[PDB]
RNA sequence: UGUACAACGGGGUAUUGUAAGCAGUAGAGUAGCCUGUUGUUACGAUCUGCUGAGAUUAAGCCUUUGUUGUCUGAUUUGU
RNA sequence: GCAGUCAAGCGACAUUGCUAUGUCGGCUCUUCCUAUCAUACCGAAGCAGAAUUCGGUAAGCGUUGGAUUGUUCACCCACUAAUAGGGAACGUGAGCUGGGUUUAGACCGUCGUGAGACAGGUUAGUACCCUACUGAUGAAUGUUACCGCAAUAGUAAUUGAACUUAGUACGAGAGGAACAGUUCAUUCGGAUAAUUGGUUUUUGCGGCUGUCUGAUCA
RNA sequence: AUAACGAGAUUCCCACUGUCCCUAUCUA
RNA sequence: GUGAACAGCCUCUAGUUGAUAGAAUAAUGUAGAUAAGGGAAGUCGGCAAAAUAGAUCCGUAACUUCGGGAUAAGGAUUGGC
């Protein structure tokens, strides 16, 4: 676990998305915010200056794990080449004509298993399910409709928002087949998808983070 | 909050200088807090606005001497009247120490009128009301107002019913006493 | 950058040009000219409408499909940027523009074929139909 | 700007002046705003405060659940519905101008928005971003 | 009297009064401090606009929300063709300000400046430069003697050149006489470079060049009389005003009994000589070089004249500098360009303008089509056809 | 008395929207002759092809390898 | 203020208990004063940081949008760096508004035998002259034309935010900064149609109704 | 000695709109 | 002729071409209009403008002197062949 922040906001999982082999980070600001990656990831994983339709909110646009990586419409061009050749073969690149623009909040997944906001039509659950070879399930936390903001998972664990009920709970980790943990992020943040970035082996998480909540996300994650 | 200010608090002391006694006109519906075809020294009338001063004093000389109206803004200021040359009348303009449901301020300027259902809802019963349009066992008082509404063709345009209007008439009609109402002593 | 194609027209929509529309169902609509827009926000109908390319093709005045126009397509999977290719595809996009302008005047020259014939005749209904004319003009 | 902001507002064309009514987009039970003012504003004479989009304003609820009128509390406009310059160079307008509800922290009342969100509201607002399901 | 409220005069004092310019050639007041450590090289130019046109840049403005993001902005197009010396001033510092004390013509000149000395040029007997020809040649003396004063007493040296107005598509086949201060080397370097340069003409690219700032002064547009309301912004009165409403009504107190020159009364509107700074130069460009309008990002062999030429303007046909922004002064007019007149050193100086794509649609209208293939390619075949 | 100027005309660029007329085994349907059961001949708003056709294009758009016409009308100015 | 208190000078400073009878107001406009609300620069304050109080020069700029008074009386919400106080016949009727005040009609209360009056409340009401200023021609300077200097007059920019500094100095904790560098925006001022918005007498192109040219076209 | 009706006096709601934000254009 | 109408417009019979005019379309005015988003936030005050306007069908509340409210209100249609 290790405490990081954008220019100002403590919302890292806004302004940035980790994954198992490679990172996205906000080109807004300065190197400060990639440099602190670096100080943990170093050169192992690629890490990109990217940005997704002229925003620096590429982590909440986006969604992908270690198989693939999805981008919406919004996205240039310009912003899907540079994706292309800042990484390597084995992470898929794939626009993706939805709807929701919003992958990074609407479709919440790991290495192996996948959550996609229920209005998302057959078609694009079947693409995301392909490229990101994950199992893909409609469901929601406890009513909260946007899975990818208020829940992180990992091959290691997950962490939901804390209103999560303990039926809601159970039924969560049974079907993503990994420990899940009910709790606040930033101090007391409810955003929990949004406020840090997770993967099997780093979490990153803004300054406001308190020790009770880095110590929950260690042992939930077993990065300890 | 209305009904008070310096040019009204300064009549109130004016007929208390020029009066020598005040006998108490205030609202029959609620003692702990008149017509004129039914029913020197100077009396000052001393009361809430739309407790009945310019109706006592119409009453007693059996002719519409002073202007009466539910509105409360009946007059900013006093006159002197008398009745058989023995007793001079005067009543001050109605003053409100630092509401709607008293006859304080008037209902028209009101921006939101609907959440005062509820509170006179609260005074009478099911029945009280009911009887006083009697068109349904009505419940969730929003759906009331529509049912009135509705009942009355108080509607705008598309369909919808007018329930701002339809509220305003409602506590109008309230301050009118169409709906019994009182205060258990 | 990038081209749009007008919704209304499929007319080129070069940046800083026209107006772009969204909706509720969060999906955006691009006019190239305020004409175009005026006439969606009409709930005009693009194909029964002759001046927009919806009509065209719908009617068959130009050619619908072709070969030529595979080529072209929302390209959603990247390409990784070898230098030789973008050579390759500098030099096809001159030929495919070539050879598609090559069909299109095909097809029209196909479809305006037999107007002689009509030409003839209406000129020979005209001066059998006119005998005094042509007896004052000599 | 005010608290929650994480960068330079664009300039952007005024599109509700106070007292303009702006539809609800959060499930916290409000369905339409009224506008008494504008953050950030540099009131001038004669000059009424406009917001635009991405912008903060202070609103009071006047339809939907009766709890939350008569409060005024601060509001991020999510849609403008006037013709604005977006840097990519298109003049893009949005059906209906709509608002969301939110404190001065930033933090969003309701837990998700509806129907699309601006890019230069989302973008400024890292909360709004993360409880819209919809961007552009 | 505090009027209870307090609001900023309606327009800026320091541009009075507004009158129009005596001539629609706004001279240039001051030139660059005039540092002689520096080569010799001219201070100003003269061009005509050409209207204007949209161009989208890959910002690489750091720090900035735009940073590495692409904009699209609005650049004036300038014609500006080579210039021609055609004579040189000597001025010397006096008590009462610098002083002209000789001019020394070129040997020859073309009918174009000639015709800027008469007004009934077709009734002229055209002589010019009759005796002055005379004068120069047959001794090589009484021109050097001229030099030779310039040299000894000249202070600041000042370039006589014209503009090549029969290159461009403007049919009034005069040439605007200007007066451009020599900077860099001493004096007598100066006026060494203005002799050598008598009779021969001078490019752009040599004075400005790419990502360069500089200051546009020429007058502006004409509007004739104009109400106040729109001379200066005043409010206008509610409706239906006594004798008006689109008038300033109060216009002074009874103490003092006269009309304060402030109160922005009514009058002429526009053509008032503006001086602008801080103008990036975005793009060079030559008439002699095919495809000027096309781009690394591009690759559109197409010129930056708009389809069907400009509104209002022919085809450039002729060197022409890209600026951003907008330029005092209306198409087909006389605008001098201005170094920045200081060491600037500001970030958006140092940035470097690398256009993505030049817009060349047709300004007649909402055109569509960047180049007449295209328009081809899209409509296809017509009627005329065949 | 010549990259001289002006009126037209040809192109480029734009605006609008498919012109008159012709023909139709399209055309809800209603009528003469006949003798069906796609009868034929008549009316028939519209639609289809010539036809992205037709019209305007500077009065403050760009160009002109063409046609026609114009190029000594009065006054004033001196160290 | 009342009634005392002592005393350098010829009674200073200090010292003892309590304690509306008027009509002016508002929209635009220019200028001026500082007795400085905000902005620049500084000193003293328990200034550890942050925030804050007072004091010194400094008027360039800025000093608002709204519930609401006809109002003279004058109170609240919100933004903003702040929303400081005054003058120019408490400027501004041949500038507007007559809002309020004030004719001729009329309604209600008091008095008056009466006509009428009010302590009173309501209603409806008739520059084309000179100069200054803003723009613009002009004879005489041997003639015309071009390029120049500048005596002189005016003068402008203004304010807050965002990254880095830095969660660093400070600080037991809470929290929390300088400077320099960099990026935007508020108000104001000068330009201009690149793009988009707006205007249609281009009566430019199409359609629609009544009517007329015998029908079509026009 | 209170229904209808009103160029009667005043308050409020829907639509609306250049009164305003903020003014701009055209025709005689 | 259109139209319920001698409402509004064109035309036939009949009667007129009479209002000083030539050039331009500067500001400001007189008469008539259009306008992106808000929809009274302007003003002493919804002053002016605007909005519905004819016909067919559904439907039409409180009050009431039962005669009225009433075209209440609010909704669906309007062309051509
Ligand atoms: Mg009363």
């Amino acid at each position: 676990a290790t405490r990081t922040q954008f220019e100002n906001s403590n919302e890292i999982g806004v302004f940035s998305k980790l994954t198992n082999t490679y990172c996205l980070v906000a080109v807004g600001g300065s190197e400060n915010f990639y440099s602190a990656f670096e100080a943990e990831l170093g050169d192992a994983i690629p890490i990109v200056h990217t940005t997704i339709a002229g925003t620096r909110i590429i982590g909440r646009m986006t969604a992908g794990n270690r198989r693939g990586l999805l981008v919406p419409t919004q996205t240039t061009d310009q912003e899907l080449q540079h994706l292309r050749n800042s990484l390597p073969d084995s992470v898929k690149i794939q626009r993706v004509e939805e709807r929701l623009s919003a992958l990074g909040n609407v479709i919440c997944c790991n290495d192996y298993v996948a959550l996609v906001h229920p209005d998302i039509d057959r078609e694009t659950e079947e693409l995301i399910s392909d490229v990101l070879g994950v199992e893909v399930f409609r469901q929601t936390i406890s009513g909260n409709i946007l899975v990818g903001s208020y829940c992180s998972l990992s091959n290691q664990g997950g962490l939901v928002h804390p209103q999560t009920s303990v039926q809601d709970q159970e039924e969560l980790s049974s079907l993503l087949q990994v420990p899940l943990v009910a709790g606040t992020v930033n101090r007391g943040s409810s955003v929990v998808g949004a406020g840090m970035v997770v993967n099997d082996y780093l979490a990153v998480t803004g300054l406001d983070t308190t020790a009770p909540e880095l110590s929950v996300i260690e042992s939930i994650f077993r990065l300890q | 909050s209305k009904g008070q200010s310096k040019r009204i608090w300064n009549e109130l002391y004016k007929v208390i200088d020029s009066s020598d006694v005040v006998i108490h006109v205030l609202d029959a519906r609620d003692p702990l807090g008149a017509s004129i075809t039914n029913s020197q020294i100077s009396v000052g009338f001393i009361g809430y606005p739309n407790t009945g001063k310019s109706s006592i004093i119409n009453t007693l000389r059996k002719k519409k001497v002073c202007q009466v109206a539910p509105i409360p803004g009946e007059t900013k200021v006093w006159q002197y009247i008398t009745l058989m040359k023995r007793i001079f009348l005067i009543d001050c303009p109605g003053i409100v120490p630092p509401i709607l449901f008293r006859g304080v301020v008037r209902v028209e300027h009101v921006t939101h009128p609907e959440q005062y259902i509820p509170g006179v809802l609260k005074r009478c019963q099911v029945k009280h009301l009911e009887r006083t349009y009697e068109i349904s066992g009505w419940k969730d008082a929003t759906e009331f107002i529509e049912i009135l509404a509705r009942k009355q063709g108080r509607l705008l345009k598309g369909g919808e019913p007018d329930e701002s209007g339809v509220s305003k008439q409602i506590l109008n009609d309230f301050n009118r006493g169409k709906i019994p109402w009182f205060v258990l002593p | 950058m990038r081209i749009y194609q007008c919704h209304f027209c499929s007319s080129p929509c070069y940046p800083g040009h026209g107006i772009m529309f969204v909706r509720n169902d969060a999906k955006e609509f691009r006019f190239c000219r305020s004409k175009c827009h005026k006439a969606f926000k009409q709930r005009r109908n693009p194909r029964k409408l002759k001046w927009t390319k919806a009509f065209r093709k719908a009617a068959g005045k130009e050619l619908a499909v072709d070969s030529t126009l595979t080529f072209a397509q929302r390209r959603n999977v990247p390409v990784r940027y070898n230098r030789e290719l973008v050579a390759t595809t500098l030099k096809a996009m001159a030929r495919i523009e070539e050879i598609r302008q090559k069909r299109e005047r095909a097809f029209y020259k196909n479809r305006m074929r037999g107007n002689k014939e009509k030409d003839f005749l209406r000129d020979k209904k005209l001066v059998e139909s006119n005998p005094e004319l042509l007896r004052i003009r000599e | 700007s005010g608290n929650g902001a994480q960068g330079t507002k664009f300039r952007i064309s005024l599109g509700l002046p106070v007292g303009a009514i702006m539809n609800c987009a959060d499930n916290s039970g409000a369905r339409n705003l009224y506008i008494i003012a504008v953050k950030g504003s540099g009131s001038r004479l004669n000059r009424l405060p406009a917001a635009s989009l991405g912008d903060m304003v202070m609103a009071t609820v006047k339809k939907g659940k009766p709890e939350l009128r008569k409060k005024v509390m601060p509001a991020i406009v999510v849609r403008q519905a006037k013709s604005w310059r977006r840097r990519d160079g298109v003049f893009l307008y949005f059906e209906d101008n709509a608002g969301v509800i939110a404190n001065p922290k930033g933090e969003m009342k309701g837990s998700a928005i509806t129907g699309p969100v601006g890019k230069e509201c989302a973008d400024l607002w890292p909360r709004v971003a993360s409880n819209s399901g919809v961007v552009v | 009297s505090h009027r209870k409220y307090e609001a900023p005069r309606h327009g800026h004092l320091g541009f009075l009064p507004r009158k129009r310019a005596a001539s629609i050639r706004a001279r240039v007041k001051a030139f660059p401090k005039d540092d002689r450590s520096k080569p010799v090289a001219l201070t100003s130019f003269l061009g005509y606009k050409a209207g204007m046109t949209t161009i989208v840049r890959d910002l690489d403005r750091p720090g900035s929300k735009f940073h590495k993001r692409e904009v699209v902005e609005a650049v004036t197009v300038v014609d500006t063709p080579p210039v021609v010396v055609v004579g040189v001033v000597g001025y010397v510092e006096t008590p009462r300000g610098l002083r002209s004390l000789t001019t020394v013509w070129a040997e020859h000149l073309s009918d174009e400046v000639k015709r800027r000395f008469y007004k009934n040029w077709y009734k002229s007997k055209k002589k010019a430069f009759t005796k002055y020809s005379a004068k120069y040649a047959q001794d090589g003396a009484g021109i050097e003697r001229e030099l030779a004063r310039i040299k000894k007493y000249a202070s600041v040296v000042r370039v006589l050149v014209h503009t090549q107005i029969r290159k461009t598509p403007l049919a009034q086949k005069k040439a605007h006489l200007a007066e451009i201060q020599l900077n860099g080397g001493s004096i007598s370097e100066k006026v060494d470079w203005a002799r050598e340069h008598f009779e021969k003409t001078v490019a752009v690219d040599s004075v400005f060049e790419q990502n360069e700032m500089i200051d546009a002064i020429a007058v502006t547009k004409g509007h004739g009389f104009e109400g106040v309301t729109h001379r200066w912004g005043t409010k206008k009165l509610p409706r239906k005003t006594h004798r008006g409403l689109r008038k300033v009504a109060c216009i002074g107190a009874w103490h003092p009994a006269h009309v304060m020159w402030s109160v922005a009364r009514a009058g002429q509107r526009g053509y008032h000589s503006r001086t602008s700074i801080n103008h990036k130069i975005y793009r060079v460009g030559k008439g002699d070089d095919e495809a000027n309008g096309a781009t690394s990002f591009d690759r559109t062999k197409k010129t930056i004249t708009p389809m069907g030429g400009f509104v209002h303007y022919g085809e450039i046909k002729n060197d022409f500098i890209m600026v951003k922004g907008c330029i005092p002064g209306n198409r087909k007019r006389i605008v001098t360009l201005r170094k920045s007149l200081y060491t600037n050193t500001s970030r958006k100086a140092l940035e470097e303008v690398s256009l993505k794509w030049i817009d060349t649609a047709s300004k007649f209208g909402k055109g569509r089509f960047q180049t007449p293939a295209e328009k081809h390619a899209f409509m296809g075949t017509l009627k005329k056809d065949l």
